[PDB]
RNA sequence: AAGCGAGAAGAACCAGAAGACCAGGC
């Protein structure tokens, strides 16, 4: 087989251009006329289908094209006589091949939305979440769009008395929307926490305040 | 023709399991069907969940808290609670665990999994209640992504649920389990 | 378009759309009979 | 102020023409 595609990296394999480096430009139907743009040339040369290889420099980009490692990718590391190795760049499972096959959320769990919107999901829909964020509004997210948020259960703060509380406390709200009420503390940050009240049918029972409006009860 | 299929193709104590529970409260079985096949198969699912499973340093690692008569059913949960201190689910549970000592609800559906899933997880209100979902199309999801089980167990009982969709559906009543109503309840008193 | 004199008793001079298509959709008279046709054959050898 | 027998929830749950022509209102 001989099959080559725009934009990869290839290399000369045989006459005086031998070993000369680029990128390829284009493509055609049978005759590819492959032409690359070696690296610091202001020329363009010519070669046929069969002469040019796909090679690789220490430290650059590739992508596997075909066999058993299709669709991963990385950077070799190293240059054997024709093996190649390099390591997944999502995972760092292991990867060896040619230089020719490379180319050129559960009911109440913390969730990111964004570096200051931690919210709690609230709601399980088929595509998406409501998530109650930490100003008291519920939002609606796509699955993916949001990341599960490791819960600090020893974190600690100060109530409106400047009393140490911590998760699971149980706190009087004194001030805010929700003054009066009373919950069960389940997520804990400085200045505001997700409390928990059976009582409260909105939302499940999930409500948010500022801790500065709560007093351990 | 269909209860015949049941009866012939079910453990003869799980369909007594389920024709006894559903004598208790108090339903034709030979007319509602449907319900009579998807109690056996839950059964059934359950007692493979905690079949082969044992704790030891040989006992039974998993008690089928389904199956037995609501009065019992209670009166495990509510020993297991107070043993162990883990909190009383106000609905029954299925079965529970004691290495993790945490009850478990065991849910086979046709439909996609997550629907029934994330129904099941906002009606429990999370109140630290796992639940584990089977479907008879081959595949499961629980909550956290934690199944308790082997590999083989797992994949033993669903092929044993793709097995009884397999015969079923050669009964040609596939579509027929589909369908389910809400309530003929019209029993005047004579 | 417009109402030939001609067309005194062989159409309606009020019966006609109003659309793009004044004037030349018409309708006949009540007396209004076209001819159907015949053979001058026997004319011919009345004249000859 | 009243005050004379008991309860709680197994299983799982939509549809396209398009084109042409004709009549017609405005
Ligand atoms: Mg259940």
């Amino acid at each position: 087989e001989h099959n080559f595609q725009p934009g990869d990296n290839v290399e000369v394999c045989e006459g005086e251009l031998i070993n000369l480096q680029g990128k390829i430009l284009s493509v055609d139907g049978n005759k590819i006329t492959i032409m690359p743009k070696h690296e610091d040339l202001k020329d363009m040369l010519e070669f046929p289908a069969q002469e040019l290889r796909k090679y690789f420099k220490m430290g650059d980009h590739v992508k596997v094209i075909a066999g058993r490692f299709e669709g991963d990718t990385g950077l070799i590391v190293r240059v054997e006589e024709n093996f190649v190795i390099l390591f997944s760049d999502l995972t760092m499972h292991e990867l060896k091949v040619l230089p020719r096959d490379l180319q050129l959320h559960e009911w109440g769990e913390l969730v990111q939305l964004d570096p200051q919107t931690v919210g709690v999901i609230v709601r399980l829909e088929r595509e998406t979440f409501q998530v109650l964020n930490m100003y008291g509004k519920v939002v609606t997210v796509r699955h993916q769009a949001v990341t599960r948020k490791k819960d600090n259960r020893f974190a600690v703060a100060l109530d409106s008395e400047q009393n140490n509380i911590h998760v699971k406390d149980i706190v009087k709200v004194i001030d805010g929307p929700h003054s009066g009420r009373e919950g069960e503390i389940r997520h804990l940050f400085r200045s505001f926490a997700f409390l928990h009240c059976k009582k409260l049918v909105e939302n499940g029972g999930m409500f948010v305040c500022k801790t500065r409006h709560l007093v351990l009860a | 023709g269909m209860e015949d299929f049941v009866r012939q193709c079910f453990n003869p104590m799980i369909v007594e399991l389920a024709e006894k529970a559903m004598k208790e409260y108090g339903e034709d079985p030979k007319i509602e069907t449907n319900k009579f096949a998807s109690i056996c198969t839950h059964l059934e699912v359950c007692f493979m969940y905690s079949d082969f499973h044992f704790i030891d340093e040989l006992k039974h690692r998993f008690e089928i808290i389904e199956g037995r008569d609501r009065t019992m059913a209670w009166t495990v949960v509510n020993s297991i609670c107070n043993t162990t201190g883990v909190e009383k689910p106000k609905f029954l549970p299925d079965l529970y665990d004691y290495k993790e000592n945490r009850f478990i609800d065991i849910g086979v559906t046709r439909r996609e999994v997550h629907i029934y899933y994330l129904e099941k997880a906002n009606k429990i209100k999370s109140e630290k209640t796992h639940i584990h979902i089977f479907s008879f199309t081959g595949e499961e999801m629980a909550t956290k992504a934690d199944y308790t089980l082997d590999e083989e167990s797992r994949a033993r009982i669903k092929t044993r649920l793709f097995t009884i969709r397999q015969e079923m559906a050669s009964r040609g009543l596939w579509d027929s389990f589909r369908q389910s109503e809400r309530g003929e309840e019209t029993i005047e008193e004579r | 378009r417009q109402l030939h004199n001609t067309l005194w008793g062989m159409v309606c001079p009020a019966e006609t759309p109003e659309g793009h298509a004044v004037g030349l959709v018409k309708n006949l008279a009540l007396m209004a009979y076209i001819s159907v046709g015949s053979q001058p054959s026997p004319i011919l050898e009345f004249l000859e």
